[PDB]
């Protein structure tokens, strides 16, 4: 279902230390993503006051942003194409929830865009019959801001494969990012865990450089694990299909992507 | 009996609005016919008591004993007195509570710097340092306001009072508010309130904003030439 | 077709060339070349020793780059100065790395 | 008799090579029969103290230690205890410090940030912070120059580090340099160097000045000579 040529056409690594709206009060042990930190999505005053005097400008200046992720994303995950592609997933809901002004980021952007869609599709749409709230607007053009972001997407190194949204905007983002923190994780942790079997459980001095090297970063995925198994169990009685398990099996069977196993996470994590 | 009557500071004071005078009792067993009072001069007593709870872990009796009184009382040294009357002491258990007058009244400088560059250039955060410098009481309280609206306490942290190197008596003390980097863009500006005694009108306000340390003068000179 | 013709990467010149094409006739086509030089406002004569002044004067020949001090950080190799490091009544001589994130060890 | 005990930073551990344990012990008399015998997480003491203080001005006597452990077996995390056996106790005392496991190894995102134009309006001082936030664990050390050799200890004061509001794995830590207005005017380069486990060579550098560290102009002069090329 790739998209049409003419609409294409038209169209660090830190964790820790971002901005998260009332950190204390709620969302406490959230942890933004490098890639939502490192998002194309930058909507201010001028831009949003420049785009409003003719129609469709707010509209196609969203979709540019979102080509511009995806490529940026396609470029920087180059090497695997799952990875790349479930950046791109993530990148949508992502801006999908933005737009829905759902985003628990301290950025004026999250917290405006929404107001600014708000008056474009008031000043515009009064008559037209469209939707003029952001969450029905997100609905029924979800598919657009997709084939967009494909176009996007595939401009980088024009790549043949396509893939649908699958439900992916529907989570909640602190679901979506512990979902990426955790096949982040999983994959450094089977990673780490072979070169480790390999080099110690068959010399001494590079086995102490690896155990030095598991060790602090296991001290620092202890923190963030804690921070977001905290944060989940303060945000999961909301949802009764979530709210019966825990982190780590969540994490294991309802994620197919994860690749997140009892050793693998479980037996390391939670001990 | 361990009566630790601590005045409370000059931040709890402009904190809650409200001077509540401490007198409360730490590591004894909760008794009874306790009549805690407050004397000051003239033999005045007026005084409202809450929060009394009958049991504790540590086994010690509150009595935290906390008043509501007019900041010129304090001001004009009344010398308030607790008067706990407990069972095993006949005597009430005298506590002054007064102002160290003959301290230094010096009053702080209030410098808000601008975030570095190369931070803005990381496009991560904006931490606003407020550099408070040169106080003697060393009571100094910071809160940050946007657009006139006070933040919640947590996004910004204030670092206890420390004695400066240069001058024994002047204090220093520092504070940061952590932004978004884009948010610095947008345009916000930022206040930082500075509470202290030494102030003629005890507080200090100083505003940042991306127009603050911003280059005033550019001196491109592009020269080429086809000759060596 | 954009052809690099030299890089220097410690001075970032980027002298590119490409012969843009007009409608087919007698040549007319406008040969160009194209360079792309990032200056870097807060530099010093070194970069790496950090007692010397700003410098304000900005060197660029382009002949001498074509075929040494330079202005612009490197991502590959280390610049490294020694520096002065003191705990007590004696000092330690010790390494540094001016610029983070460049050559860090893996 | 109330024991302090300082834990060894890491600037102890990289620039002596040698980790000094010592607990200084206030509100104790001079009597002179110290001997302070550091033990290890089990029962066997290694080393006993070198060198201890006498002198003090309100009359009292520290019971200071010392002990050469190798680094290896400091890092490796068992308790260390300085167990004093002075004839001043009444019974003895155990102080339990050791290396903390469940501190994180967060790079420190080291900026200098230039005074502001307002103190150098006011004409008597100014003072140059350096904004090392993002460190993992608490411990740092800050030293401050000028244009090369080192500035006395008591011109720069170095905070007590707190824990970061936003992320509470990390650290910051502030450190002011109290410098004159004719330093500033005609500026030399101040330096802010930090030493710190998580730095890829341990130590970092930040330089300001006047005409870095928000200047007032752009001097800059650009040539451009033999655009014809070869
Ligand atoms: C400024 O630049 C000069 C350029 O010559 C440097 O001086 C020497 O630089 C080489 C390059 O690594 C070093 O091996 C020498 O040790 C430097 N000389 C001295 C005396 O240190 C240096 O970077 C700067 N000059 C000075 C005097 O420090
Ligand atoms: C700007 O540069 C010119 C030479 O290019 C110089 O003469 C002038 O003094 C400079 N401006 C200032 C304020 O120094
Ligand atoms: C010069 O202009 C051409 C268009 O004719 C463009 O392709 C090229 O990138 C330009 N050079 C630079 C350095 O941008
Ligand atoms: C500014 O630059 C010009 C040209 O390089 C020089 O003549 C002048 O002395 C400089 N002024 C200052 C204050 O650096």
């Amino acid at each position: 279902k790739c998209p049409t040529e003419e609409i294409c056409k038209d169209f660090r690594n830190n964790w820790l230390g971002s901005s998260v709206k009332n950190f204390s009060s709620d969302n406490k042990g959230v942890l933004v993503p490098p890639r939502r930190q490192s998002l194309c999505l930058r909507i201010t005053l001028q831009d949003f006051r420049t785009k409003k005097k003719k129609e469709g400008d707010f509209e196609k200046f969203i979709y540019s942003y979102a080509s511009s992720e995806a490529r940026k994303l396609r470029t920087i995950h180059n090497n695997n194409l799952e990875k790349a592609h479930q950046a791109i997933r993530y990148s949508f809901a992502d801006i999908g929830n933005i737009i829905r002004g759902d985003d628990m980021m301290d950025t004026p952007t999250s917290k405006e865009t929404i107001t600014y869609l708000e008056k474009v599709l008031k000043i515009y749409n009064e008559n037209n019959d469209k939707p003029k709230d952001a969450k029905k607007w997100w609905t029924e053009n979800r598919h657009h801001v997709w084939e967009a972001m494909m176009c996007g997407y595939q401009s980088a190194q024009k790549d043949n494969q396509c893939t649908g949204y699958g439900n992916i905007d529907d989570i909640p983002q602190f679901l979506r990012w512990f979902r990426e923190w955790g096949t982040y994780v999983c994959e450094e942790s089977e990673k780490n865990m072979n070169t480790l079997k390999a080099v110690c459980f068959p010399e001494n001095e590079m086995c102490s450089s690896t155990l030095k090297k598991y060790e602090e970063w296991y001290n620092k995925r202890k923190t963030e694990w804690t921070e977001q198994s905290i944060k989940y169990n303060n945000d999961k009685i909301n949802y009764t299909d979530i709210k019966t398990l825990s982190p780590s099996e969540y994490l294991i069977e309802k994620c197919p992507e994860c690749k997140c196993t009892k050793k693998n996470l479980q037996d390391v994590f939670e001990l | 009996i361990r009566v630790f009557a601590i005045p409370p500071s000059f931040a709890s004071i402009f904190l809650t609005k409200s001077t509540k005078l401490t007198c409360l009792v730490t590591d004894l067993t909760t008794y009874d016919s306790v009549t805690i009072s407050w004397t000051r001069q003239n033999g005045e007593a007026v005084k409202t008591h809450t929060n009394i709870s009958e049991s504790h872990p540590n086994a010690t009796f509150s009595a935290v004993g906390e008043a509501s009184i007019c900041e010129d009382d304090w001001n004009s040294g009344e010398r308030f007195t607790c008067t706990v009357t407990h069972t095993d002491l006949p005597s009430p258990l005298k506590q002054t509570i007064s102002r160290p007058k003959g301290v230094a009244l010096h009053r702080p400088d209030v410098y808000l710097l601008p975030p570095a560059r190369e931070q803005l250039n990381l496009r991560e955060s904006a931490t606003i340092t407020c550099l408070v410098t040169g106080f003697s009481p060393a009571d100094v309280f910071v809160q940050w306001m946007q657009r006139g609206q006070p933040l919640s306490p947590e996004k910004y942290v204030t670092s206890a009072p420390m004695p400066e190197p240069q001058a024994p008596g002047r204090y220093f003390a520092h504070s940061i508010l952590t932004v978004s980097e884009e948010e610095w863009n947008t345009g916000e500006t930022y206040t930082c309130v500075v509470a202290h005694e030494a102030l003629p009108n005890r507080v200090t306000e100083r505003t940042v904003d991306k127009s603050t340390g911003k280059p005033t003068l550019y001196n491109v000179s592009l020269v080429m030439s086809d000759t060596a | 077709e954009r052809i690099v013709l030299v890089d220097n990467k410690c001075k970032c010149a980027r002298i590119t060339s490409r012969i843009i094409r007009s409608s087919e006739d007698p040549n007319e086509d406008i040969v160009e070349r194209n360079i792309r030089i990032i200056v870097p406002l807060n530099n010093r004569e070194n970069i790496s020793d950090p007692t010397s002044p700003l410098r304000t004067r900005f060197v660029y020949h382009l002949s001498d780059l074509c075929k040494e001090t330079c202005y612009t950080y490197d991502r590959n190799k280390c610049y490294t100065a020694v520096v002065p490091l003191v705990y007590g009544g004696e000092t330690k001589m010790v390494e540094t790395a001016l610029t983070p994130d460049a050559c860090y060890p893996d």
